[PDB]
């Protein structure tokens, strides 16, 4: 016995047409005057666009006149002027209406792609539906003689037909004519007769329009909306506050364009009302009606036809629709320039004193008044406004364990916003941990980040348990660590290895920590020798725990002292025995997988501190003599120019093909470039001589630059090759290459010519960079919009099927293996073993248990694994079928947000993608996801049969292949263009190649199989990242392809109406509820359909979510026609409404509320 | 005939949606702000089937 | 749990419910009946709840049960007033 | 081929067709259809290559 009549909690919102009486329900009065504000008193007019009696009072609680002032009469209206004295915010919510004389057509339901008023009535839009209501050609409204029911007549035809009959087929013209036309229309009887007629002896020559309109008519009649509301007779008014005329600075009012529109429509409507009382000339009144139509159409939605103007501005007027067709500023926030903070930890950030003072203002107030000090709230304000020392100490209390999350401008992925613990710093800049400075893709060029203060209690815990930097150790994209040490730190730890012979070396042995005393006390060097020491190692096995292992290994000084940083576990020494390069991340990785979170974090801090400290101790610099040029440079150049000279001389005397000597001479300079590069590298690498004991030996150059190159720290082969070697073949604006490479280098001088040549590369480089940077996000938006609705739910469902995972092998003719694509994956079912047993059924491939897939030899290179592609889930994703790949080591928590994380991870490396039988680059990725047919698509055999010619070019035609076997034939169409691959008589299988060209994803999914098409997409999208060298897990690709295969097409006979292509969501849930419901014959069989990201995102349940990205004017209108309702599980549509997101910290709320909405 | 065959045969699918093309191959008085929306609505979005909803309209 | 917080999730799966229950307990402490279990040591209510969960005490079923006892204590112990009001409108 | 697809046949129909192409609205006359085309490429006040 509920039935409450207040503003409580809503479970859904409904959209539909509005009746004239429905408009009256919102009406708090009727605007009748074009007047707005008084010219002198600046007071709201009687019944103008800004009435006080109709809408709301100007001041809060005092009326218009002033008979009543204070809160004494808040429920009683004024005597002299019916003004309800409540609030001033009432003026913001009060509606109101205008009641027009002659009917008027709504611009949306009239001319918006399909003629909603036309298609429902079956009548031409801008052709017939225009001329009959613009007062030109009269229309019929049902005739029982000579005239049909919807024909168009002229005035001559009208009077003639009227004279022949008349007084028994009356049919007006104009707006009200179309009104009676829609009103007289019977949706029910037409729904019956149309179903009857559009089914009688008709092939595929009619079925199109038949099924279309019948579904549309059925939708409209079931919607509840009456076709009468199609053209409005009462036009509601938007609240004054949402279109105010506020005085600016020194007079000069500022009003909205809507006021101009409403003022115009009011004027024309009034004159129309006055003309229908005075003399009534047909031409004058009919014109005023067309003018009234103009005003209304302009107010509702300008668009669209010439564009109304006035208001002095040459620019159009922002209509109602224009204000809702096409960034959330927030309190408790700030921003500033970032700065490196070495002394900081991994979970801390440098927050400015004055900045943090203003941020936690309300918290400082409360805490002050809590302890004492400030007698009141305003006392705290005056106490912090006058920074009185003691207040700062209070600040140290409020920001104690109150996390603050930082954010960078280019937010590509989830690690764009990470939380930290605030640490007061005497300065006006924000300091950041140099480790998480890579996740942000942030540099200190002058970049500035923003800070937000988690106000809510659970918001603070959200920032601490989710957005905290310590919880984001591994990248969401690839399982590898993200906080891995970079340039400076890695260079330092690289210097802490690097075994140099002799030089204060000798094998003076000690015991770990003791060696530290040796280093500070000079005597011995640091990069020697090697030298032996006692290492107390620690390992565990089977029953875990710890097993000591003291030994005597031959390391170095650096390795020994650096060994102290290494945590309890780890293989020890051997991780330090190497050097500093890429294993620097490997060590961090293994430390995480064998120990845990905290140990990995402290290990990261220690290796960072150590790296920085010893890096400073090293004093590695970059002099001009550090980049040594090869002596054989001029030799190589002369030899190369000698060869090209011979080639040019040959070209002079014919002989060689002059048409392509350009290419071969390029090979000459290119080969020469490799000669110089190889020479420089072989030189700058080794070198040195030292003098070990009896002298004479060779190691590797301690040449700073090389040290930077052989240890990450921003230094690649190509760059170094340009520093001392030479800049090779340079690009030309034509797209061609110049046959005179930059012989010189940056170490040497650069001629004006070759620099004016390199300026092109730099220009196109920056230009292309600017393009792909915005284009990457351009792709990300489509990815997110289509995927940001699926969330891992229902724990872990059943099913065993799943793509058979195999190492991506180009080794067929090039040799290239990759077999790490199986880890943290939930096994399908006991994937065999050369003998028996072994792998379990649903056992997720552990990080240590994937190394067990090497103890089964190279024989086992194929394992069936559950993926998001398959999964017999409904509206979510099985936890097992997904994986575990996060910053977390375990499986994805139930109710995460796979969609956005997947899309982000995909569009994150988009910045480093070079746009162009191999397209390659970002455009290749876009084409693969959009599922576009190639420029020369191949063809396959749909059914296995016998290949034979089907009448050599007898059409039309063009060759024809007919693979017929078993039963029934097929006639494919070959257009002569492009050859073949299978002779006549030969047999083919189900999906064989008969064109040997580019394959179309649609054909693969349609014929080959879902596993095949998904394998195709993932293995083709990776191949463009292989070349770009961007590591990204296949899971996310499988995630987007999952809902990429959202909808399908049924072909048989069931409760669903055949031709309708519907998503496998309702399909599967309904086919499961039909085999054991009444009969399996009341349902049909479906067939998966491949549709691109854009095409897939276009279709969605919520009309609000759709109103977001795609054209609002369309979706909102069509959703208005049929009584649709969002209810209401989508992420996007639940964001603009301002409520808990149906995922993450929420979900449980939505789950409880979802089950709660089952009672009624 | 003319409008239908030209629109369909040409736009397949004009790749970058070459708007400044067929709008000149249309009769009647030009430079209008009315026929502008009726072409940007048919090319994309509801592809294939929309190109059959255009001629009929 | 000043740095994971990861050691608490394995005590109650899905970090999200961890946040909910932890926020629940922290809500009890910050306003109303405080009484922490793990020693404060000058820490905010944000982390105190997490430390308790890590300690092994204060979970979801625990809080719900203690809420049941709390309701049975406020209601059953003060029914003499409600029963006297029940005779108000017969 | 250009002549084959040319509706106009004289000077009047040409200027009228151009007048209807440039200013779609009012009925093309004699003075307007001529003066319009003249004030396009044959008048300093309406056309100038400097
Ligand atoms: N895992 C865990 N760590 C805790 C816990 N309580 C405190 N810590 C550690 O406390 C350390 C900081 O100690 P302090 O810098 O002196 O601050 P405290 O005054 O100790 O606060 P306290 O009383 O302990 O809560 C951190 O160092 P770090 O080594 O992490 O920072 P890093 O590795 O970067 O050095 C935390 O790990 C806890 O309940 N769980
Ligand atoms: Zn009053
Ligand atoms: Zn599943």
């Amino acid at each position: 016995l509920k039935a409450q009549t207040k503003t409580e909690e809503f479970d859904a919102i409904k959209i539909a047409l509005a009746s004239p009486d429905m408009i009256r329900s919102w009406s708090f009065g009727e605007v009748k005057k074009p007047e707005t504000i008084n010219y002198r008193t600046f007071k709201p007019e009687r019944d103008g666009l800004f009435c006080a009696r109709i809408f709301g009072p100007v001041k809060d609680y005092e009326c218009l006149c002033g008979k009543y002032k204070r809160l004494k009469h808040r429920g009683v209206i004024c005597e002299k002027c019916g003004v309800e004295v409540t609030q001033t915010k009432v003026r913001r919510e009060r509606m109101g209406h205008i009641e027009l004389a002659s009917p008027t057509a709504h611009i949306w339901f009239l001319k918006s792609l399909p003629s909603r008023i036309g298609l429902l009535l079956d009548m031409p839009l801008r052709d017939i539906e225009r001329v009959l209501y613009f007062e030109s050609y009269v229309v019929i409204e049902g005739g029982m003689t000579n005239l049909e029911r919807q024909q168009i007549l002229t005035e001559e035809q009208y009077l003639d037909a009227l004279e022949e009959f008349g007084d028994e087929f009356d049919a007006k013209m104009g707006a009200e004519a179309i009104q009676a036309l829609l009103k007289s229309m019977d949706l029910e009887q037409e729904c019956e007769q149309l179903r009857e007629e559009l089914n009688e002896t008709n092939s595929e020559t009619k079925r199109k329009k038949l099924t279309k309109r019948i579904k549309l008519l059925e939708a409209f009649v079931q919607s509840g909306n009456k076709p009468e509301w199609m053209i409005l007779t009462v036009l509601p008014v938007l609240p004054p506050d949402l279109r105010p005329l506020v005085p600016l600075d020194g007079g000069r009012f500022a009003t909205s364009d809507l006021n101009d529109l409403y003022r115009r429509v009011i004027n024309r409507n009034n004159r129309l009302k006055r003309l229908l009382d005075l003399a009534a000339p047909d031409i004058i009144v009919r014109n005023e009606k067309r003018m009234l139509q103009e005003a209304v159409d302009a107010l509702l939605d300008n668009g669209r036809r010439g564009r109304a103007i006035t208001g002095s501005n040459k620019r159009p007027l922002k209509s109602l629709a224009d204000m809702i067709k096409g960034g959330k500023r927030v309190d408790y926030s700030g921003r500033s320039v970032i700065t490196v903070g070495p002394y900081l930890r991994l979970h801390q950030c440098g927050l400015p004193k004055k900045m943090a003072l203003e941020l936690f203002k309300p918290f400082i107030y409360g805490k002050l008044e809590l302890r004492g000090l400030a007698t009141t709230i305003k006392a705290a304000k005056k106490m912090v406004e006058r920074e009185e020392a003691v207040v700062w100490d209070i600040l140290d209390e409020v920001i104690r364990e109150h996390p603050v999350l930082l954010n960078r401008a280019p937010t590509l992925h989830r690690l764009g916003i990470q939380a930290f613990e605030p640490v007061l710093i005497e300065g006006k800049a924000i300091q950041l941990h140099p480790l998480v400075c890579a996740a942000y893709n942030a540099d200190f060029d002058g970049d500035q980040m923003a800070v937000h203060v988690p106000l809510t209690l659970e918001a603070q815990l959200e920032a601490r348990a989710l957005m905290m930097s310590t919880n984001n150790i591994l990248s969401p994209a690839n399982g590898e660590p993200i906080i891995v040490p970079s340039q400076d730190v890695v260079l330092g730890l690289y210097y802490m290895t690097r075994d140099c012979v002799n030089a204060k070396g000798e094998g003076m042995v000690l015991t770990g920590p003791k060696e530290a005393e040796r280093l500070y006390r000079s005597g011995l060097a640091s990069l020697h020798a090697r030298v032996k020491v006692r290492i107390t190692e620690y390992e565990k096995d089977a029953n875990g725990e710890l097993v000591a292992k003291t030994s005597l290994k031959d390391t170095t000084v650096g390795r020994a002292i650096l060994w102290m940083i290494v945590p309890k576990g780890l293989p020890y020494s051997i991780v330090n025995q190497a050097l500093g390069k890429k294993a620097i991340s490997k060590m961090l990785n293994t430390c995480y997988r064998i120990l845990g979170l905290k140990p990995t974090v402290i290990f990261a801090d220690q290796i960072m501190y150590t790296g920085f400290a010893y890096a400073a101790r090293s004093g590695a610099s970059v002099g001009i003599d550090d980049m040594v040029i090869p002596e054989k440079k001029h030799e190589i150049i002369s030899e190369a120019e000698a060869e090209v000279a011979e080639i040019q001389e040959q070209f002079q005397s014919g002989l060689v093909t002059a048409g392509e000597r350009y290419n071969k001479v390029i090979d000459i300079w290119a080969a020469a470039n490799d000669r110089v590069s190889k020479a420089m590298m072989d030189n700058l690498q080794t070198e040195t001589v030292i003098n070990r004991d009896g002298q004479e030996e060779k190691q590797v150059s301690f040449n700073s630059i090389y040290m930077m190159a052989d240890s990450g720290a921003r230094g690649s082969a190509a760059q170094i090759r340009q520093l001392a070697g030479m800049r090779g073949l340079m690009a030309k604006p034509d797209g061609s290459i110049i046959e005179t490479p930059i012989t010189a280098n940056f170490r040497e001088g650069l001629n004006v010519l070759q620099y004016f040549i390199s300026t092109h590369g730099a220009r196109k480089g920056l230009a292309d960079t600017a393009l792909k940077t915005a284009n990457s996000g351009y792709l990300t938006r489509r990815l997110v919009d289509v995927a940001q609705d699926l969330v891992v739910t229902e724990d872990d469902c059943g099913t065993h099927e799943g793509i058979m995972m195999t190492p991506v092998i180009e080794g067929g003719d090039v040799k290239e293996p990759l077999r790490d694509r199986v880890l943290g994956r939930v096994t399908a079912e006991d994937v065999l073993k050369p003998g028996t047993a072994d792998i379990l059924v649903p056992r997720n491939t552990l990080l240590h248990e994937q190394w067990c897939d090497l103890l089964e030899e190279n024989s086992v290179d194929a394992v069936k694994v559950r993926s998001v592609v398959s999964c017999d889930t409904d509206f979510g994703v099985c936890a097992h079928c997904y994986g575990r790949d996060l910053a977390r080591g375990h499986i994805i928590n139930k109710g995460e947000a796979i969609g956005v994380i997947a899309a982000q991870s995909i569009g994150e490396p988009g910045t480093q993608l070079t746009m162009r039988d191999i397209t390659g680059g970002l455009p290749r990725v876009a084409d693969l996801f959009e599922a576009r047919r190639p420029k020369e698509p191949a063809i396959l055999a749909e059914i296995s049969g016998i290949v034979s010619f089907g009448k050599e070019t007898k059409g039309k035609r063009r060759l024809v292949i007919t693979p017929v076997d078993g039963s029934d034939p097929y006639e494919e169409m070959i257009p002569k263009w492009r050859q073949l691959n299978v002779f006549e008589g030969e047999r083919v299988e189900r999906g064989d190649v008969i064109s040997d060209g580019p394959e179309a994803p649609h054909d693969i999914l349609r014929l080959r199989g879902v596993h095949a098409v998904t394998r195709y997409i993932v293995n083709e999208v990776q191949d463009v990242y292989r070349l770009q060298g961007v590591k990204i897990n296949d899971k996310h690709i499988e995630v987007i392809v999952r809902q990429m295969l959202r909808k399908a097409t049924i072909v048989n006979a069931g409760s669903s109406d055949f031709l309708e292509g519907e998503q496998v969501e309702y399909s599967r849930v309904k086919i499961a509820n039909r085999e054991l419901e009444a009969n399996g014959k009341v349902g049909a069989t479906y067939s998966r359909d491949l549709l691109g990201i854009t095409k897939a995102s276009l279709a969605t349940e919520s009309f609000i979510s759709a109103a977001s990205f795609q054209e609002t004017t369309r979706v909102l209108t069509e959703a208005a026609v049929a009584g649709k309702r969002d209810e209401l599980r989508g992420l996007k549509e639940n964001v603009i409404v301002g409520r808990l997101i149906p995922a993450g910290t929420g979900y449980a709320y939505h789950q409880d509320r979802m089950r709660r909405r089952a009672a009624g | 005939q003319s409008q239908l065959k030209l629109l369909v045969t040409r736009g397949k699918e004009q790749g970058y949606l070459t708007y400044a093309e067929v709008n000149d191959h249309l009769p009647e008085d030009i430079v209008d702000s009315d026929q502008i929306e009726d072409i940007i609505q048919m090319i994309n979005d509801m592809g294939i089937q929309v190109m059959e909803e255009a001629p009929d309209a | 749990a000043r740095v994971t917080v990861q050691d608490a999730v394995e005590k109650i799966g899905n970090r999200f419910d961890l946040v909910l229950v932890a926020a629940r307990r922290a809500r009890q402490m910050q306003v109303g009946g405080k009484d922490p279990l793990v020693p404060e040591e000058n820490d905010k209510t944000t982390v105190i709840a997490l430390r308790e969960i890590e300690e092994g005490l204060i979970n979801n079923q625990i809080l719900d049960v203690r809420e049941r006892q709390e309701q049975q204590e406020q209601e059953a112990a003060e029914l003499q007033a409600v029963t006297a009001i029940a005779e108000g409108r017969r | 081929e250009t002549l084959r697809v040319d509706p106009t046949n004289d000077r009047l129909s040409a200027l009228v067709e151009i007048y209807r192409m440039m200013r779609p609205g009012e009925p093309p006359t004699r003075e307007a259809a001529e003066s319009l085309f003249e004030n396009l490429f044959f008048s300093e006040d309406r056309y100038d290559l400097s």
